[PDB]
C-alpha cells in the first residue's frame, strides 16, 4: 500500500516543454472567461456563472470568493481545483502570516504563498498541476490596490487589466482599448461588463454574472462596533440587484 | 511508589572440584517474614553440562535463566550444534546481565 | 506498480549525460536572455521580459531581478516559479550565516549552497530539477565584485561578464569582442545594452522590455549599495546611450 | 498512452480516469430522484433485485449518515459504503470538534474536496460514485446537494441521477416552469413522495410496486427511510387519484 | 522516499548506469597526476572555449581535503563537490577520534567506498567523477598518489592520467616515465606532467593548472607565468 | 484531583425500577470552600436514552462524556442504537486506560426496550460494576416511590456534606420517552 | 489499451479489470455454499481429494470469527485465511471497545471496507476469494456472502466456485419450496445434498464434505462443526439423492 | 523495464543470474584446502603497467583463523568483509571464542539476498573464504550472490574458472600437502591467466592453525613460481 | 507473458505467474520425500552437490525438539521460512509453556507466504518445505508451497522426478502407516520411495540425508556414515 508516487509526473520533454503545465493551461482555456480590472480607487473581479443545469441553485456555487477581508479571488479552469486553493490560501494567510504579525497579508505576499502551493505541484511527487488560472484582486495599506493573475507553473504577473479562459484573446484587446490610468471604479465596473457581454452567449444578467469588487471600508459589513482602527473589509460581493441597476445605464 | 524489586531470600553455594563441579541452593522461597514454598527449586540444568542459580529476586532470576536457556539454544542452531563452553556461557551471561545495566537483575548468579 | 509511470530523472543516457538537465537546459535557451557584466567598480545586471503586453504592470513588476542580501543579486532566466523557490532559500541561507558569525555571507558560500541544492535533484529524490539559470552578482570584503552563474546541473563557474537564456552564443561572441578589464561601470552598463539590443528577437528594445540593476560602491565612503532600476530610470539610460 | 490510466492531463487538457469513473455510475442501472417540500426532503430511488436468493432488505443505496443527514448513491455498491462511512465518520467528528451537527452541504463539500484530491494525486483512484446528500438544515431549510467523482458539488431545487437521468430532469424542469416555484408547495411530508414517485413514472414511463422502490425523507431534526408498507401506502394513494 | 533501483545488471553482466557514469568522465576535461622521489604533481586541462572567465574566483579544478592531502578529479563538477565535501568532513573526523591525520590510503578508501555505496543505493544514480587523490602521509615522505572511479574501485599509481585524451596522455606516460627512476626533483616532475598534457591541450596559455604537493603539509599552485616558462622550454627543445 | 480544579462533588445516585431507571443528583460545584456553580447540571446525555451522572473532576468528566458521546454517535450510524453496557464499556475504556491522569466517577444508566432499565457504575479505578441502583430500596419500584427514595436520600446527603447543595435534579428513562425533574431547597430540605 | 495490466484502473467502459480477472481465479475454486435456516445458517464446502495421500477431516477449510461468526471460501485459499485474520482483528477490536460480540451485518462491513481498500490502489492485489459468511445475533440469523471488488448482499442462499450455477439453481428451489422457513437439522441434510449436485462439475477427483452451522436452538448460538453420526447423517441422506 | 526481484520461466532470479555473468568477467581467483593449511591465490590483473600492482588487494583477512579471496566486481566485497570482520569479532565479544568458518560463511551469504524495491541489486562478487576451527578443521567455502555456499576440497572462480576448474578435478587428492597445494595454485593459475604468471601480477597465500591467515610476501612467491618452473622441466 | 512481471498482477484467466515460476524453482530442485505412521514421523532427502569437489547441500533443518523440515528449491528462502518457525515454537515455550502445534505451524507458514504474494515490491519464496513433527495429536507431514498452499499428508515428495516416489508411497500407503514402534522400518520404506526418483544416480554415503521425530525420539537428523545402515 502506501502512496508508491514519490516521482514527478512533470518533466522536461526534448523541446523543453513541460507538458503537464502546458496541457494545464489547455484546460484554462477551455474554461469560462473571468476578467479583473484595476481602477484609481478601486479594483474590479468578474466571471460569467455558467449554470450546469437549470435546476441547479448558482447561487450556491460561488466562483468568486474572498481570501481576506481587503483580497478576493476568481479563476478560469477547473472549479474543484480553484474550491481547494481558495481553502488553503484562506488558511496561509493565518498560519504563514497573521498569527505572526496579528495582521492581514498585503496581495503580494498572500499571491506569493499561492503561487508556491501551485509550483509545488509542479514539481513534488505522484501529483499533477493544478488545472486553474487565479485573478485576484486586493489591497493593503503600504502598496494600495493592485491586481495579479496566476498560472498552472506558479508563474504569477501584476495586472493594470486582463482577462483569462475561454474568450481572453478578444477580451484583453478590448480592454486595450478601454483602459486608462485615470479610470474610477464605477467605470471600471462599466467596462467589465461591456467586456463580459462579448464572451457570454446567453442570458446576460445578475443571475449568471458573478462580480465583486475591491473599494472602499465596509463598517456595515464589519459586524461591530467600539475599535476605530477597525473599519471593514474593502472585498464586496455585488448582489444581482445592484448588477441589473448597471446593466440599464448600459 | 511502586517498588519493581523484591527479595526472595534463600542462598546458593558453588564448590568446584579437579574433575567435577557441584552448585548448591536452598530450597526456600521467601517474602520479609512469611514462607511461600518450603521447595522451590533455583539451581537448573541449562544444557551443555552447564548448571545455573540467579539468587535474590526470584522474578528476575527465573528471568535471567530462562533468556541463557534461550540463549544456548540458539547457539546451538547458529553454530552446527556446538557445545557452549563453560567459559562462553560466562561471556554470554556477562551481555545478558549488562545488557540491562541501567534496569539491573537484582540477582548474584552463579554457574 | 507505480514503477510503470517513473520517467526516472536521474540516470544517464549512454553518451554519459543527465537527460533531465540537457532538456531544461534546452528550456532556459528560449527564456529571455540576462546579460551580467563585472567592472572594477561595480557590477551590471541587464535582463530582457518575455514578450511583454501592453496591458502588463511594468513598474510593480518582478520577473528577472531579485534581491538575495543588501550585498548580493541575481538574474533569473527560465521558470520564475522554480527560481523563487530558490531565491527564498538562498535569502534564509544569507540570514543564518549572519546570526551564526555575524558576518555578511560570502558571496561563493552562498552560490555553492544554493548550486548544491540543484545538484541534489540530479542525483537523488526523483524529481525534475529546477529549470532554472542565475547569474549571481555581489559583493564581499575578501574577493570584492563578483559575477556568477550556476545551472540547473548544480554546476557554478566564475565570470567578468556572462549571459544566460536565449541567444547566449551570439550574446557571448559580442560581449568578449568589447569587453576589457579596466572597465568602469557606466560603460559596462553601455556594453549590457548594446548586447542585448543586437541578440533580442525583438523589433526595437525598449525600457518596458527590460529589467535592470546596477552593485556599485558609489554610496558614501567604503560601502555597497544595491540600486534596482525604475522603469523611468531604465527610460532615461536607454536614451542616455542612445539606443532609442 | 499512459495517460489514460492515472489522473493526469491529456493533450487536449483531461482527465480520462475522471471521466471513466462516471460512466462507472451508471453500471448498476438505477436511477434517483430528489425534490424538496416546504417542511421535507425527499429522495427516491429505483430498487432492483434480480437474483431471488438475496435478502431484500440489505440491497439499498441510500444512507443514513448521521439524525439529520441522508444519502444516496448512484454507482456500485463497494465505492457507495466507502463514501457512506467516511461521511459518517466526518459527520461525528464535525459535531465533537464544532458543538454542532454537520450542516447538508458542508458535508457534500468536504466529501467534494477528498473526491478532488483522488482527481490531483496520482496513487488513489476516484470512486466510480455520485453522492446525493440531502437533509433538513436548520439554517438553510430543506437541502439537496449532490457530488460527483470530479470532485464538482452544487445546490439543487430537485435532481435526478442514473441512466435515465435527462428524462427525469426534464420532466422536473418543466413542472417547475409551470409551478413558477423552488420547490414542492405542500404541507405534510407523505404528499412530497408521492409527487416524487408520480412523476417518476411519468419520467421513465414504467409502473412500480411497493418492492421496486427504496425511499428517504428528511424532516426537522431527523432523517429515516421508509418501508415497504410505507411505500405501499404510499403507492395506494396515488393510485386512487 | 525514492527508492527505484537505477544502478541494475544486464543480461551481459553489465551495470549501465556505472559504466555510462565513466562515458561522462570520459567526456570531462583531462586530469593527470604524476608523482616523483620526493613529491606529486597534478595536472588539469581548462578547456579554451571559455573566455571571459574570472579565474580568481572560478572553483579551483584542484581541491585541498587537508593540509596534507588534495583531490583533483574529471567528469561532472557538480557531483566532485559532494565527494570533497564528504572527504573533508571524514578528515577532521578522523583528526578528532584518532588524534592524527589520515593517511592517502585511508581518504582514498573512504571517497571510493562513498562511490561504491551510489552503485547500490534504490533512488540515487553513481557519481558521474574519476578523482585523483594525492599527498603525504603523517610524518611521512613517500609520495602517495590514488585513483578511484565510480564503481568504487581505487588504487595506486606511479603515474595516472583521466579524462577526455586520457588513453592519449596514458600512451605518453607509459613510454615516458621510468619505474626504476622516477623524476628526482620538483622541477623534472612538473616537465613531466605538463609535457603530457601538451600532447592533448591545444595551447599552454591558461588552459593548463599545476599543483605541486610536498612533505609536511606543503603545498602550492603554480601561476600563468611560472607554467608559462615550462610551456616554453619545452617547445624549444622539441624543434629538433 | 489536581489543585484548585473544579470538583464535581459525589452526591449521585441512579435507580432501577418498574418502568425504567431514574438518574438524580444535587448541583453544587466547589474551588476549595467555594462554590463556583449552584446550579450545575450533573446529569448529562451521552445518547437518546443513556444518560450519566458525573463525579470528581468536572473537566475531566466533560473531557469524557463528550467523547463518549462521539462514539455512541459514530456507532448510532453504522450499527444502530448501542445497549447501555456498550456506553459502559466505551467509559470505562477511557476511564480505565487513563486513571492515571482522570479523577472521574461516572454512574450510567439507560433505558433499553428488551433489557429495561440498567444501572452501570465506574468508580475512580477504571472497573465496572452493574447493579440495580447506586450512589432500603426495593425491586420493581414506582416512579413516584423512586423519586421519593432519590429524594430523601439526597437530600440528607446534602444535610451532612458541604461538598453537595443546591437543587436536586432527576432524570426519568423510560418507554414513554424522557423527563427531567427539579426539586427545590424549600420542598426537600424540610423532608 | 493496456487497462487491465494494472489494479485500480477504470477501463473506458468504467470497469476494474484486475478484480474481473480476480474473480476468474475465484470461478476456478471448489464450491462452497452457505444457507440460512429458521435460527441460523449453515455452511458446507467441497474438498478436492487430490490423492489417498491426504489425512480425512485433517484439512479443515470452515474457519470460526469470534465464537459466533462463521466463514467459508473459493478460489486461493491463502488470500482467504488472510480475510479471516482481518475478520478476527475486526471482532476482537469491536468486542474490546464495545463488551457485546461483534454483529454480522457490522462484521460484513469490515471484511467488505477491507476487500474494497484492495481495489484502491495499484501497490495492491484483489482479493481472489468469494467468502460466503454469517451467524447469529442479537437480531437474529444473517448470512452473506462477499466478492473480490468489495460487493456484498445479505443471502436467503449462496454459492460460490465452479458449480455455482448447479448449486444455485438448487438452492432457489428450497427458497420456493420452503417460503415459511427451513430448519437448522434439516438445512444440514440440504446442504450435504447441494455439494454432491454440484460436485458434478467437478467429477474427475472424488471429494471430501465439511459441514459447519450457527442455530439458537441447535448450537445455542454458537459456531460448530457439523462432526460424527450427524455427519454420516447428511452424507448418507446425499447419497440416496443422486442416485 | 522490470522489478528486481523477479522469476524467470525457468524458476530463476533474473538479476542473480546476470550478476554470476559479472563474476566470469572478473579476474581468476584459486582455493585450495589440505589437511596441513588452506591456499589461496589470485591474478592481479593489472589494467596498465604504471599501476602498482602491490596496492591490489583481492586477497583479505577477516581473522587470525580466517582469510577470503574475491572475484567480479571487487567493490562490492568491501561492505562484505566489513560485515564478515564485524561478525567474526562481534562472536568474540558474546563468546569468547573464535567462530566457526561455516557460520561467519552463513552471515555472509544473508546479506545475499538482501535486496530489491536492503540495497538495490545484488553482489557483483564472488568470495572464496577460507578457515580453520576445532571442531571442523581446514575448510573452503565459495559464497556467491545467489545466497548459496558450498563447501569445496578445492575451487575456482573468475574468468578461467571452468578450465582451471576441470584442472584441479584431475589434480587434487585427499592427501596433498601444503607446499604441493602451493604450487598447484601457482600452476593453473599460469594456465589461464592472459599475461605471464610472475610475482608482481599474482598473489599467494594461506591459513594454518599455528600461524593463522598470512597473505605471502613477493619474495616468497618468487620463489614458488621459480620452484614450480623447475619442476616442470624434470620431467 | 503481459502479466507476469510482478506478483500483484493477475492474468486473465486468474493466474498469478510469478507464484507458478516460484513453483517452477522447485521442481528444478532435488527430490525429497516424506512419510509417516501413528508413533514416529520420518523425512528423507536427495542431497545434490555442484561437483565431485564440492559438498552436498544439506536438505533438512531442525525447528524444535519435536518439530522439522525438508528442503527443496531456493535454500536461504528456507532458511528464512526456518528461521520464522523456530522462534513461533520458541514463542509458544516460554510465553505459554507450550509445544506449538504441528497444524498451526503450517498455518503460520502459509500466512507468511501468503503476504508476499498480494504486495508490490516483494516476491514468493522460492522453495517447497516438508514439515514433521510430534505433538500432543500424535505424528504429522506437512507439505508446504509458496503459493501458500499447506497440506496435512499420511506421506508425500517434492523435487524433480517426485512423481515416481509420491506413486510409490500411494501404493505402499496401508503398508507404511502401521509401521508403529519401529523407526528403522519406517526410513526403509522412505529410502524405497525417494529411489523410485533416482536416475543413472544411486544413493551413496555423502548423498543421502535422514530425518526423524517421533514419541519417545526428539528431531534428529542423520547424515554421513550414520545412513550407511540404509543403503
Ligand atoms: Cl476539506
Ligand atoms: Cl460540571
Ligand atoms: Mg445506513
Ligand atoms: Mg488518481
Ligand atoms: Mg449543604
Amino acid at each position: 500500500m502506501t502512496d508508491r508516487y514519490s516521482f514527478s509526473l512533470t518533466t522536461f520533454s526534448p523541446s523543453g516543454k513541460l507538458g503537464q503545465i502546458d496541457y494545464a493551461l489547455t484546460a484554462v482555456k477551455q474554461g469560462v472567461t473571468s476578467l479583473g480590472i484595476k481602477a484609481t480607487n478601486g479594483v474590479v473581479i468578474a466571471t460569467e456563472k455558467k449554470s450546469s443545469s437549470p435546476l441547479a441553485m448558482s447561487e450556491t456555487l460561488s466562483k468568486v470568493s474572498l481570501l481576506t477581508p481587503d483580497i478576493g479571488a476568481v479563476y478560469s479552469g477547473m472549479g474543484p481545483d480553484y474550491r481547494v486553493l481558495v481553502d488553503k490560501s484562506r488558511k496561509v494567510a493565518h498560519t504563514s502570516y497573521k498569527r505572526i504579525y496579528g495582521e492581514y497579508p498585503p496581495t503580494k505576499l498572500l499571491v506569493s504563498e499561492v503561487a508556491k502551493i501551485m509550483q509545488e505541484a509542479t514539481q513534488s511527487g505522484g501529483v499533477r498541476p493544478f488545472g486553474v488560472s487565479l485573478l485576484i484582486a486586493g489591497h493593503d495599506e503600504f502598496n494600495g490596490f493592485s491586481l495579479y493573475q496566476v498560472d498552472p507553473s506558479g508563474s504569477y504577473f501584476p495586472w493594470k487589466a486582463t482577462a483569462i479562459g475561454k474568450g481572453s484573446v478578444a477580451a484583453k484587446t478590448f480592454l486595450e482599448k478601454r483602459w486608462n490610468d485615470e479610470l474610477e471604479l464605477e467605470d471600471a465596473i462599466h467596462i467589465a461588463l461591456l467586456t463580459l457581454k462579448e464572451s457570454v452567449e446567453g442570458e446576460f444578467n445578475g443571475d449568471t454574472i458573478e462580480l465583486a469588487i475591491i473599494g472602499d471600508e465596509n463598517p456595515d459589513l464589519l459586524g461591530y462596533t467600539g475599535i476605530p482602527t477597525d473599519k471593514g473589509p474593502r472585498f464586496r460581493k455585488l448582489t444581482s440587484q445592484e448588477i441589473n441597476d448597471r446593466l440599464e445605464a448600459l | 511508589q511502586f517498588n519493581p524489586y523484591g527479595d526472595n531470600g534463600g542462598t546458593i553455594l558453588g564448590i568446584a572440584g579437579e574433575d567435577f563441579a557441584v552448585l548448591a541452593g536452598d530450597t526456600r522461597n521467601i517474602t520479609d517474614y512469611s514462607i511461600n514454598s518450603r521447595y522451590e527449586p533455583k539451581v537448573f540444568d541449562c544444557g551443555d553440562n552447564i548448571v545455573m542459580s540467579a539468587n535474590g529476586f526470584a522474578a528476575d532470576g527465573d528471568a535471567l535463566v530462562k533468556r541463557f536457556k534461550n540463549s544456548v539454544k540458539w547457539y546451538h542452531f547458529d553454530h552446527n550444534d556446538k557445545k557452549l563452553s563453560i567459559n562462553s556461557a560466562a561471556r554470554n551471561i556477562q551481555h545478558l546481565l549488562y545488557g540491562k545495566r541501567f534496569f539491573p537483575y537484582y540477582v548474584h548468579t552463579i554457574i | 506498480g507505480s514503477r510503470r509511470y517513473d520517467s526516472r530523472t536521474t540516470i544517464f543516457s549512454p553518451e554519459g549525460r543527465l537527460y533531465q538537465v540537457e532538456y531544461a537546459l534546452e528550456s532556459i535557451s528560449h527564456a529571455g536572455t540576462a546579460i551580467g557584466i563585472m567592472a572594477s567598480d561595480g557590477i551590471v545586471l541587464a535582463a530582457e521580459r518575455k514578450v511583454t503586453s501592453t496591458l502588463l504592470e511594468q513598474d510593480t513588476s518582478t520577473e528577472k531581478l531579485y534581491k538575495l542580501n543588501d550585498k548580493i543579486a541575481v538574474a533569473v532566466a527560465g521558470l520564475t516559479a522554480d527560481a523563487e523557490i530558490l531565491i527564498n532559500t538562498a535569502r534564509i541561507h544569507a540570514q543564518n550565516y549572519l546570526k551564526t558569525y555575524n558576518e555578511d555571507i560570502p558571496v561563493e558560500i552562498l552560490v555553492r549552497r544554493l548550486s548544491d541544492i540543484k545538484q541534489g535533484y540530479t542525483q537523488h529524490g526523483g524529481l525534475r530539477p529546477f529549470g532554472v539559470s542565475f547569474i549571481y552578482a555581489g559583493y564581499d570584503d575578501r574577493y570584492g565584485y563578483q559575477l556568477y552563474t550556476s545551472n540547473p546541473s548544480g554546476n557554478y563557474t566564475g565570470w567578468k561578464a556572462i549571459s544566460v537564456g536565449a541567444n547566449t552564443s551570439a550574446a557571448q561572441t559580442l560581449l568578449q569582442m568589447d569587453y576589457k578589464d579596466d572597465m568602469k561601470v557606466d560603460d559596462a552598463i553601455e556594453l549590457a545594452l548594446k548586447t542585448l539590443s543586437k541578440t533580442t528577437d525583438s523589433s526595437a528594445l525598449t525600457y518596458d522590455r527590460l529589467e535592470f540593476a546596477t552593485i556599485r560602491k558609489g554610496a558614501n565612503d567604503g560601502e555597497v549599495y544595491q540600486k534596482i532600476f525604475k522603469p523611468q530610470e531604465i527610460k532615461d539610460i536607454l536614451v542616455k546611450t542612445g539606443i532609442t | 498512452g499512459y495517460d489514460r490510466h492515472i489522473t493526469i492531463f491529456s493533450p487536449e487538457g483531461r482527465l480520462y480516469q475522471v471521466e471513466y469513473a462516471f460512466k462507472a455510475t451508471n453500471q448498476t442501472n438505477i436511477n434517483s430522484l430528489a425534490v424538496r417540500g416546504k417542511d421535507c426532503t425527499v429522495v427516491i430511488s429505483q430498487k432492483k433485485v434480480p437474483d431471488k436468493l438475496l435478502d431484500p432488505t440489505t440491497v439499498s443505496y441510500i444512507f443514513c449518515i448521521s439524525r439529520t443527514i441522508g444519502m444516496v448513491v448512484n454507482g456500485p455498491i463497494p465505492d457507495a459504503r466507502n463514501a457512506a462511512l467516511r461521511a459518517k465518520a466526518e459527520a461525528a467528528e464535525f459535531r465533537y470538534k464544532y458543538g454542532y451537527d454537520m450542516p447538508c452541504d458542508v458535508l457534500a463539500k468536504r466529501m467534494a474536496n477528498l473526491s478532488q484530491i483522488y482527481t490531483q494525486r496520482a496513487y488513489m483512484r476516484p470512486l466510480g460514485v455520485i453522492l446525493t446528500f440531502v437533509s433538513v438544515d436548520e439554517e438553510l431549510g430543506p437541502s439537496i446537494y449532490k457530488t460527483d467523482p470530479a470532485g464538482y458539488y452544487v445546490g439543487y431545487k430537485a435532481t435526478a441521477t442514473g441512466p435515465k437521468q435527462q428524462e427525469i430532469t426534464t420532466n422536473l424542469e418543466n413542472h417547475f416552469k409551470k409551478s413558477k416555484i423552488d420547490h414542492i408547495n405542500e404541507e405534510s411530508w407523505e404528499k412530497v413522495v408521492e409527487f416524487a414517485i408520480t412523476h417518476m413514472i411519468d419520467a421513465l414511463g414504467t409502473e412500480f410496486s411497493k418492492n421496486d422502490l427504496e425511499v428517504g425523507v428528511a424532516t426537522k431534526d431527523k432523517f429515516f427511510t421508509l418501508s415497504a408498507e410505507n411505500i405501499e401506502e404510499r403507492l395506494v394513494a396515488i393510485a386512487e387519484q | 522516499g525514492y527508492d527505484r533501483a537505477l544502478s541494475i545488471f544486464s543480461p551481459d553482466g553489465h551495470i549501465f548506469q556505472v559504466e555510462y557514469a565513466l562515458e561522462a568522465v570520459k567526456r570531462g576535461t583531462c586530469a593527470v597526476g604524476v608523482k616523483g622521489k620526493n613529491c606529486v604533481v597534478l595536472g588539469c586541462e581548462r578547456r579554451s572555449t571559455l573566455k571571459l572567465q574570472d579565474t580568481r574566483i572560478t572553483p579551483s579544478k584542484v581541491s585541498k581535503i587537508d593540509s596534507h592531502v588534495v583531490l583533483s578529479f574529471s567528469g561532472l563538477n557538480a557531483d566532485s563537490r559532494i565527494l570533497i565535501e564528504k572527504a573533508r568532513v571524514e578528515a577532521q573526523s578522523h583528526r578528532l577520534t584518532l588524534e592524527d591525520p589520515v593517511t592517502v590510503e585511508y581518504l582514498t578508501r573512504y571517497v571510493a567506498g562513498v562511490q561504491q555505496r551510489y552503485t547500490q543505493s534504490g533512488g540515487v544514480r553513481p557519481f558521474g567523477v574519476s578523482t585523483l587523490i594525492a599527498g603525504f602521509d603523517p610524518r611521512d615522505d613517500e609520495p602517495k598518489l590514488y585513483q578511484t572511479e565510480p564503481s568504487g574501485i581505487y588504487s595506486s599509481w606511479s603515474a595516472q592520467t583521466i579524462g577526455r585524451n586520457s588513453k592519449t596522455v596514458r600512451e605518453f606516460l607509459e613510454k615516458n616515465y621510468d619505474r626504476k627512476e622516477p623524476p628526482a626533483t620538483v622541477e623534472e616532475c612538473v616537465k613531466l606532467t605538463v609535457r603530457s598534457l601538451l600532447e592533448v591541450v591545444q595551447t599552454g596559455a591558461k588552459n593548463i593548472e599545476i599543483t605541486v604537493v610536498k612533505p609536511d603539509s606543503d603545498i602550492v599552485a603554480l601561476s600563468s607565468e611560472e607554467i608559462n616558462q615550462y610551456v616554453t622550454q619545452i617547445e624549444q627543445e622539441k624543434q629538433e | 484531583l489536581k489543585k484548585g480544579e473544579v470538583s464535581l462533588g459525589t452526591s449521585i445516585m441512579a435507580v432501577t425500577f418498574k418502568d425504567g431507571v431514574i438518574l438524580g443528583a444535587d448541583s453544587r460545584t466547589t474551588t476549595g470552600a467555594y462554590i463556583a456553580n449552584r446550579v450545575t447540571d450533573k446529569l448529562t446525555r451521552v445518547h437518546d436514552k443513556i444518560w450519566c451522572c458525573r463525579s470528581g473532576s468536572a473537566a475531566d468528566t466533560q473531557a469524557i462524556a463528550d467523547i463518549v458521546q462521539y462514539h455512541l454517535e459514530l456507532y448510532t450510524s453504522q450499527y444502530g442504537t448501542p445497549s447501555t453496557e456498550t456506553a459502559a464499556s466505551v467509559f470505562k475504556e477511557l476511564c480505565y486506560e487513563n486513571k492515571d491522569n482522570l479523577t472521574a466517577g461516572i454512574i450510567v444508566a439507560g433505558y433499553d426496550d428488551k433489557n429495561k432499565g440498567e444501572v452501570y457504575t465506574i468508580p475512580l479505578g477504571g472497573s465496572v460494576h452493574k447493579l440495580p441502583y447506586a450512589i432500603n430500596f426495593r425491586e420493581n419500584m414506582s416512579k413516584e416511590e423512586t423519586v421519593d427514595f432519590i429524594k430523601h436520600s439526597l437530600s440528607q446527603a446534602i444535610k451532612w456534606d458541604g461538598s453537595s447543595g443546591g437543587v436536586i435534579r432527576m432524570v426519568v428513562l423510560t418507554a414513554a420517552g424522557v423527563e427531567r425533574l427539579i426539586f427545590y431547597p424549600d420542598e426537600y430540605e424540610q423532608l | 489499451t493496456g487497462y487491465d495490466l494494472s489494479n485500480s484502473v477504470f477501463s473506458p467502459d468504467g470497469r476494474n479489470f484486475q478484480v474481473e480477472y480476480a474473480v476468474k481465479a475465484v470461478e476456478n475454486g471448489t464450491t462452497s455454499i452457505g444457507i440460512k435456516c429458521n435460527d441460523g445458517v449453515v455452511f458446507a464446502v467441497e474438498k478436492l481429494i487430490t490423492s489417498k495421500l491426504l489425512v480425512p477431516q485433517k484439512n479443515v477449510k470452515i474457519q470460526v470469527v469470534d465464537r459466533h461468526i462463521g466463514c467459508v471460501y473459493s478460489g486461493l485459499i491463502p488470500d482467504g485465511r488472510h480475510l479471516v485474520n482481518r475478520g478476527r482483528e475486526e471482532a476482537a477490536s469491536f468486542k474490546k471497545l464495545y463488551k457485546t460480540p461483534i454483529p454480522i451485518p457490522a462484521f460484513a462491513d469490515r471484511l467488505g471496507q477491507y476487500v474494497q481498500a484492495h481495489t484502491l490502489y495499484n501497490s495492491v492485489r484483489p482479493f481472489g476469494v468469494s467468502t460466503i459468511f454469517g451467524g447469529v445475533d442479537k437480531n437474529g440469523a444473517h448470512l452473506y456472502m462477499l466478492e473480490p471488488s468489495g460487493s456484498y448482499w445479505g443471502y436467503k442462499g449462496a454459492a460460490t466456485g465452479k458449480g455455482r450455477q448447479s448449486a444455485k439453481a438448487e438452492l432457489e428451489k428450497l427458497v420456493d419450496h420452503h417460503p415459511e422457513g427451513l430448519s437448522a437439522r434439516e438445512a444440514v441434510k440440504q446442504a450435504a445434498k447441494i455439494i454432491y449436485l454440484a460436485h458434478e462439475d467437478n467429477k474427475e477427483k472424488d471429494f471430501e464434505l465439511e459441514i459447519s452451522w450457527c442455530s439458537l436452538s441447535e448450537t445455542n448460538g454458537l459456531h460448530k462443526f457439523v462432526k460424527g453420526d450427524l455427519l454420516q447423517e447428511a452424507i448418507d441422506f446425499a447419497q440416496k439423492e443422486i442416485n | 523495464d522490470r522489478g528486481v526481484s523477479t522469476f524467470s520461466p525457468e524458476g530463476r532470479l533474473f538479476q542473480v543470474e546476470y550478476s554470476l555473468e559479472a563474476i566470469k568477467l572478473g579476474s581468476t581467483a584459486i582455493g585450495i584446502a589440505t589437511k596441513e593449511g588452506v591456499v589461496l591465490g589470485v591474478e592481479k590483473r593489472a589494467t596498465s603497467p604504471l599501476l602498482e600492482s602491490d596496492s591490489i588487494e583481492k586477497i583479505v583477512e577477516i581473522d587470525r583463523h580466517i582469510g577470503c579471496a574475491m572475484s567480479g566486481l571487487t567493490a562490492d566485497a568491501r561492505s562484505m568483509i566489513e560485515h564478515a570482520r564485524t561478525a567474526a569479532v562481534t562472536h568474540n565479544l558474546y563468546y569468547d571464542e573464535d567462530i566457526n568458518v561455516e557460520s561467519l560463511t552463513q552471515s555472509v551469504c544473508d546479506l545475499a539476498l538482501r535486496f530489491g524495491e536492503l540495497m538495490s541489486r545484488p553482489f557483483g562478487v564472488a568470495l572464496l573464504i577460507a578457515g580453520h576451527d576445532a571442531d571442523d578443521g581446514y575448510q573452503l567455502f565459495h559464497a556467491e550472490p545467489s545466497g548459496t555456499f558450498y563447501r569445496y576440497n578445492a575451487k575456482a572462480i573468475g574468468s578461467g574458472s571452468e578450465g582451471a576448474q576441470a584442472e584441479l578435478l584431475n589434480e587434487w587428492h585427499s592427501s596433498l600437502t601444503l607446499k604441493e597445494a602451493e604450487l598447484l595454485v601457482l600452476k593453473i593459475l599460469k594456465q589461464v591467466m592472459e599475461e605471464k604468471l610472475d610475482e608482481n601480477n599474482a598473489q599467494l597465500s594461506c591459513i594454518t592453525k599455528q600461524d593463522g591467515f598470512k597473505i605471502y610476501d613477493n619474495e616468497k612467491t618468487a620463489e614458488l613460481i621459480k620452484e614450480l618452473k623447475e619442476k616442470e622441466a624434470a620431467e | 507473458n503481459n502479466y507476469d512481471g510482478d506478483t500483484v498482477t493477475f492474468s486473465p484467466t486468474g493466474r498469478l505467474f510469478q507464484v507458478e515460476y516460484a513453483l517452477e524453482a522447485i521442481k528444478q530442485g532435488s527430490v525429497t520425500v516424506g512419510l509417516r505412521s501413528n508413533t514416529h514421523a520420518v523425512l528423507v532427502a536427495l542431497k545434490r552437490n555442484a561437483d565431485e569437489l564440492s559438498s552436498y547441500q544439506k536438505k533438512i533443518i531442525k525447528c524444535d525438539e519435536h518439530m522439522g523440515l525438508s528442503l527443496a528449491g531456493l535454500a536461504p528462502d528456507a532458511r528464512v521460512l526456518s528461521n520464522y518457525l523456530r522462534q513461533q515454537c520458541n514463542y509458544s515455550s516460554l510465553v505459554f509453556n507450550r509445544k506449538l502445534a504441528v497444524e498451526r505451524a503450517g498455518h503460520l507458514l502459509c500466512d507468511k507466504a501468503q503476504k508476499n504474494t498480494q504486495s508490490y515490491g516483494g516476491r514468493p519464496y522460492g522453495v517447497g518445505l516438508l514439515i514433521i513433527g510430534y505433538d500432543k495429536s500424535g505424528a504429522h507431514l506437512l507439505e508446504f508451497q509458496p503459493s501458500g498452499n499447506v497440506t496435512e499428508l499420511y506421506g508425500t515428495a517434492i523435487g524433480a522426478r517426485s512423481q515416481g516416489a509420491k506413486t510409490y508411497l500411494e501404493r505402499t500407503l496401508d503398508t507404511f502407516i502401521k509401521i508403529d514402534g519401529n523407526p528403522d522400518e519406517l526410513i526403509k520404506a522412505g529410502v524405497e520411495a525417494i529411489s523410485q526418483s533416482l536416475r543413472d544416480e544411486s544413493l551413496t554415503v555423502d548423498n543421502l540425508s535422514i530425518a526423524i521425530v517421533g514419541k519417545d525420539t526428539p528431531f534428529t537428523i542423520y547424515d554421513g556414515e550414520a545412513v550407511a545402515k540404509y543403503i
